[PDB]
């Protein structure tokens, strides 16, 4: 099917009509998304099939056709952009200064933006357009607002 | 049966809409990939 680099919606026809369950990134011939979007199932791209190649439930990430290719990291100082792809709506860029998730294993950038569940896997970018992680795995804080980690994988 | 459909190029947009705060939170990550708040 289509192998051009860019952002893609992940759809299913299992439910009513065609439903957007998430989003992902095609880069260097590999499709990258969050594990909770596909649960590691195979995907279709036109008449072609994309098979899982690497996945990890704890990281909440999965790659198809080859190993995880995204390795840029948030600089810890600058604003980034969420390239949100909401269900039934055009791709839109939202600029924000990340906050931080402090964990026992180190600090991770986090974005305080709330989009529909089907926006999970949308990329977060730096000023050079590099993908520094995927949006959609996070927490709900006291105010009731959603805060997503900037989740990034390891390039072997 | 899941399928993918292209939605756009990955680029930074000059003068994009700017919003969101920057919370500093103590969090925990469990074996199932769920984040939770540590209080
Ligand atoms: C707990 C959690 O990560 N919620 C899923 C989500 N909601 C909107 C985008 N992603």
């Amino acid at each position: 099917g289509e192998t051009t680099d860019g952002v893609y919606r992940v759809m299913t026809r299992r439910l009513l009509g065609s439903t957007q369950v998430g989003v992902g990134v095609m880069q260097e011939g590999v499709f990258h998304t969050m594990w909770h979007v596909t649960k590691g199932a195979a995907l279709r791209s036109g008449e072609g099939r994309l098979d899982p190649y690497w996945g990890d439930v704890k990281q909440d990430l999965v790659s198809y056709c080859g190993p995880w290719k995204l390795d840029a990291a948030w600089d810890g100082l600058s604003e980034v952009q969420l390239l949100a792809v909401p269900p039934g709506e055009r791709a839109k860029n939202i600029q924000t200064l990340p906050g931080i998730f402090k964990t026992k294993d180190g600090d991770i950038g986090a974005v305080a933006l709330d989009y529909p569940a089907g926006t999970s896997g949308s990329p977060i970018l730096d000023k050079c357009g590099r993908v520094i992680g995927l949006y959609g795995n996070g927490v709900v804080i006291k105010n009731g607002s959603y805060v997503s980690a900037i989740t990034q994988g390891k390039r072997e | 049966d899941m399928y993918i459909e292209r939605a756009g190029d990955i680029t930074w947009e000059k003068d994009a809409e700017v919003t969101g705060n920057s919370p500093r939170l103590d969090v925990a990550l469990d074996e199932s990939g769920d984040f939770s708040l540590v209080e």
